[PDB]
């Protein structure tokens, strides 16, 4: 028994990331066509929550408005897929996609026709967070980095500020790793491993956007998307297809 | 064009 109180915020970026992280949404089917539509409807709500989150990230609102909109359009799938991997990893109940507490997709549904090829890519993130035993603090830092990982080939209007902000979260990820109390050698190796995982998110996202864009465009397929998601995808596609989305990588590849 | 995203961001 303790009184009602808000936990103590400290002067560190990760303490702030923890307070601004949105609460997990509840969603509120045995056919791939129906499952897909349902996932999209959830996704639109999660994306609205993500925009509100990004505006709270120290430095973000100081970027030109066009910069903010572009970063969100380029990175939303990465942010949604990484958070899905996290919820699924933290479920610790086997190969299961935890879209929401009331919307879990088990092995049986993941193997329905038309589902496996898309679910396997989402599951990959989960198994990687699990293999590396990623901590909540590391996850919050990495998730922020995904918002700052895809830029226009021609550069942002607020390029210098963006670079500074990005470096701030790269260091914060380094502090989250150090905090686990491994030795110097383990710290170096872990930074390597987590930055490799960040880089691998670009490939995951390419696989997901392929489904996103095709299902959105083929109106005959009758897969529905909410308004917010529809508007973003509508604006993203031209940039994506024109090869304008530059992926920032930690490793040469 | 991006009215919804713009609104949310303002
Ligand atoms: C394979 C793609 C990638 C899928 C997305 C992967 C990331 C995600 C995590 C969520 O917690 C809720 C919705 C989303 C944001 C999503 F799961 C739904 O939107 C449907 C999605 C676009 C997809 O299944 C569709 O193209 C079906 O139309």
């Amino acid at each position: 028994m303790v009184p009602a109180a808000l936990p103590q915020l400290t002067p560190t970026l990760v303490s702030l990331l923890e307070v601004i992280e949105p609460e997990v949404l509840y969603a509120g089917p045995d056919s791939a066509w129906r499952i897909m539509t349902t996932l999209n409807m959830l996704g639109g709500r999660q994306v609205i929550a993500a925009v509100k989150w990004a505006k709270a990230i120290p430095g973000f609102r100081n970027l030109h408005l066009d910069d903010q909109m572009t970063l969100l359009q380029y990175s939303w799938m990465s942010l949604m897929a990484f958070a899905l991997g996290w919820r699924s990893y933290r479920q610790a109940s086997g190969n299961l996609l935890c879209f929401a507490p009331d919307l879990i997709i088990n092995e049986q549904r993941m193997t329905l026709p038309c589902m496996y090829d898309q679910c396997k890519h989402m599951l990959f993130i989960s198994t990687e967070l699990q293999r590396l035993q990623v901590s909540y603090e590391e996850y919050l830092c990495m998730k922020t980095l995904l918002l700052l990982s895809s830029v226009p080939k021609e550069g942002l209007k607020s390029q210098e500020l963006f670079d500074e902000i990005r470096m701030t979260y790269i260091k914060e990820l380094g502090k989250a790793i150090v905090k686990r109390e491994g030795n110097s050698s383990q710290n170096w190796q872990r930074f390597y491993q987590l930055t490799k995982l960040l880089d691998s998110m670009h490939d995951v996202v390419e696989n997901l956007l392929s489904y996103c864009f095709q299902t959105f465009l083929d109106k005959s397929m009758s897969i529905e998307f909410p308004e917010m998601l529809a508007e973003i995808i509508t604006n993203q596609i031209p940039k994506y297809s024109n090869g304008n989305i530059k992926k920032l990588l930690f490793h040469q590849k | 064009e991006n009215a919804l995203l713009r609104y949310l961001l303002d």
